RNA sequence: GGCCGCAGGAAGAGGAACGGAGCGAGUCCCCGCGGGCGCGAUUCCCUGAGCUGUGGGACGUGCACCCAGGACUCGCUCACACAUG
């Protein structure tokens, strides 16, 4: 169901073919799970994380939107939030010591 | 001692054997067990009354609930088999050389204790019926 | 001699009928129903139940199967499962009494069980304290079934009592009063964890199923078979009428609403219980409360949901007293007597004229 | 099995493990007799329960 | 693997047949998942939550210990910790409004 | 108690069938249920220290169990009932 809390995932950039591209701004540069539910700060599910791309410390993500949502609705620099358990640390993707 | 066991008797436990008749029946069972000529369970006694094997059927008068063995008195009356109650199930089991109780035993006749069997049989048939 | 009897000694749902609030005393009696105890043996069984003492080998669904062979009926229900090795109070509803099974299944149970502890404890007082700890609303994991992991759930234990303890065998009798769907096997495991020694439920017996208990009116499976035999071979009802009881005995706790004979058949067809047909009504009827609607002969018509309180019934002159939850009585037990009243006649007259 | 009982002075079951009650009488088993649906001894049970006045029909009728 | 953080689950009471019974002391009276890994404050897995029992607001839990652990090792009132994502809120088990 | 601000109203109080029931189906909930019952022959074996003769087991064999409810949804039937002073 709705999670107990949600942490800042990222901010809205331009839409792209009926899903929304977003710049990732997580604390500690954490990376989301694939198909992780994306929420607005009201804890309402807008979609799911589809693509993750860009440089390690400056990466983006696309969001495959929900049944009822439209890509025209979102404004520039609108923030999106994620359940903190389906984040992963950046250290996992960095090379082994 | 006998009168204390008389408290524990059932509604249906009649005719109850006399104190001396109870002693005769136990001694007849001991001899029959030695000769391998008794049946012990309701499961067993019921099976061989159905086949029509004759014998004195001794019942425990403190058996509860009565539903476990209360069909057997009438099964005997259908076939004219002699039956009798005795004070306790533990003593009936003890008579057959067992620590655990039993609610019924059927003693078959045999040559080695034929006189003791006939003495018990005679007194059982002579009992007043309710 | 009924004239001599105080109203407190009248049977079933007519008990203490004079202490119900009287709306009106006038109605036209109809020769239709009987008192539930004097139903013709066929109808008596079809509206009846058995307070069974379940034996220790078969499952509870096997037992009610055996009952429906013996009595020669098509439907039975059973007031909550007892596990194959458990004995005790199992309300078996027959035919039209199966409409009441949810009320019986949801009722509060009582159990008398034996817990076997896997090591020695200090004494009987230590077990008695662990039972006090497991009073109130408890977590219990429902057992796995068809590899379907049911989630952890809450069930209330109202009272607990430590009856006896044997330090030799490490056996303890307990009595538990509890909500429906409580797992007593699970309780004994938890009681073992709480003591630290470990434990298992050795034995169990259900001593109460809501309204019925082992104290009175309880019968064994032999009585059920035996009573039917006596009816089949000698045409004697006497034994069956002590084994089976009418479903009205299950409803004696509910708040009552007595109806005129005119209204009875209307309600059986699915009409709402209207106020002009109410003769008498109990104190302490609340809104959205499950009530039993009865005839003047004490027969249960239906389980109804009250849309007026006791006080509201006293003030009003018409309207919906209650809506139906489940109709018990058959259609056309009483005749159709609806549309004959003054306002209903005026309506039909003024439509025609 | 293990559960036994004896009746108190107001007819309530008093459960116990011990084979004798506090007055020296034997305790009954809590559990009813084992049942078979293929039981053919209904005649027999009625016959002697009538004889000793312990058939259910001969007892005091319950107050409802 | 080892979780990012762990929250106070409960404290050690007596052992019981080679697993350990523990009084649950979670913030907001949260309830653990069945077979949820139990950790010491060093983030080393000691076992998994087996049973959950007792009253709603004062409940206990047993821990099925790991391959290498023994029930004799633990001291009285020793604290145990759980990954905060396999806790659930008490409201879930309380009745529907 | 008085004063100021915001919000909801600006209200004459209606309706003596409203909008029901009983079945059937699909889907959920409920849901610890290979075990239970009988007979046969070498008394079929067994007072096991193994539960157990108020029953346990072996081999033949047969037999009957695995629902009934509630909720939602889409049918069929019966009504559409204010209860006759």
């Amino acid at each position: 169901g709705p999670p107990e809390r949600v942490v800042l995932l990222g901010e809205f950039l331009h839409p792209c073919e009926d899903d929304i591209v977003c710049k990732c701004t997580t604390d500690e540069n954490k990376v989301p799970y694939f198909n992780a539910p994306v929420y607005l700060e009201n804890k309402e599910q807008i979609g799911k994380v589809d693509e993750i791309f860009g440089q390690l410390r400056d990466f983006y993500f696309s969001v495959k939107l929900s049944e009822n949502m439209k890509a025209s609705s979102f404004k520039k620099l609108q923030k999106f939030y994620i359940d903190p358990y389906k984040l992963l640390p950046l250290q996992r993707f960095l090379p082994r010591p | 001692t006998y009168q204390e066991l008389l408290v524990n008797q059932n509604p249906i436990a009649q005719p109850l054997a006399s104190r001396r008749l109870t002693r005769k029946l136990y001694k007849c069972i001991k001899k029959a067990v030695k000769q391998k000529q008794i049946r012990r369970g309701v499961k067993e006694v019921q099976k061989f009354v159905n086949k029509g094997e004759k014998g004195i059927m001794v019942l425990a008068g403190d058996t509860l609930p009565i539903e476990v063995y209360c069909h057997l008195p009438v099964m005997c009356e259908d076939r004219n088999l002699p039956y009798v109650y005795i004070p306790s199930k533990t003593d009936l089991g003890a008579a057959a050389g067992s620590k655990r109780p039993t609610c019924v035993i059927m003693v078959k006749p045999h040559e080695e204790y034929q006189e003791a069997y006939d003495e018990c049989l005679e007194e059982v048939q002579s009992l007043p019926l309710p | 001699k009924v004239a001599k009897l105080d109203t407190s000694q009248w049977p079933l749902l007519l008990k203490n009928f004079d202490k119900l609030n009287v709306r009106t005393t006038h109605y036209t009696p109809l020769a239709c129903g009987s008192n539930p105890l004097k139903r013709e043996i066929g109808d008596y069984i079809r509206t009846g139940f058995i307070n069974l003492d379940k034996p220790s080998n078969p499952s509870s669904h096997e037992v009610v199967a055996w009952i429906r062979r013996i009595l020669r009926v098509e439907k039975t229900g059973h007031s909550g499962t007892l596990d194959p090795k458990v004995t005790g109070c199992l309300i078996v509803c027959i035919e039209r009494a199966t409409r009441l099974v949810k009320s019986q299944q949801s009722a509060g149970k009582e159990y008398v069980g034996i817990v076997r502890l896997h090591n020695a404890i200090e004494g009987g007082t230590q077990l008695s304290r662990a039972l006090e700890t497991l009073t109130g609303a408890l977590f219990q994991r429902p057992p796995l079934i068809a590899a379907v992991k049911r989630q952890l759930r809450v069930r209330t234990i109202y009272e607990s009592k430590m009856i006896e303890y044997d330090p030799e065998r490490r056996l303890g009798i307990f009595w538990v009063s509890c909500e429906a769907g409580t797992y007593i096997r699970t309780l004994c495991v938890h009681l073992g964890l709480l003591l630290g020694v470990g434990g298992q439920m050795q034995e169990l017996r259900r001593v109460r199923s809501g309204v019925m208990s082992e104290k009175d009116h309880m019968v064994t499976m032999h009585d059920v078979l035996d009573a039917q035999w006596l009816y089949d071979n000698h045409k004697d009802e006497s034994y069956l009428r002590r084994v089976v009881y009418p479903l009205e005995k299950l409803l004696t706790s509910h708040k009552r609403l007595v109806m005129k004979d005119s209204a009875v058949n209307a309600i059986c067809y699915g009409a709402k219980i209207m106020l002009p047909g109410v003769l008498r009504y109990e104190d302490g009827i609340e809104v959205n409360q499950e009530i039993v609607v009865i005839t003047t002969k004490g027969e249960a018509i239906c389980m109804a949901i009250a849309l007026m309180t006791t006080a509201v019934i006293s003030t009003c002159d018409h309207g919906i007293v209650a809506k139906i939850k489940r109709v018990i009585m058959e259609r056309d037990t009483y005749p159709r007597k609806w549309g004959l009243g003054p306002k209903a006649s005026q309506k039909k007259l003024m439509i025609k004229q | 099995m293990f559960l036994q009982y004896y009746l108190n002075e107001q007819g309530d079951r008093v459960y116990t493990l011990k084979k004798f009650d506090p007055m020296g009488q034997q305790t009954c088993s809590a559990h009813p007799a084992r049942f078979s649906p293929d039981d053919k001894y209904s005649r027999h049970r009625i016959t002697i329960k009538k004889r000793f006045k312990v058939l259910m029909t001969q007892q005091p009728r319950p107050v409802l």
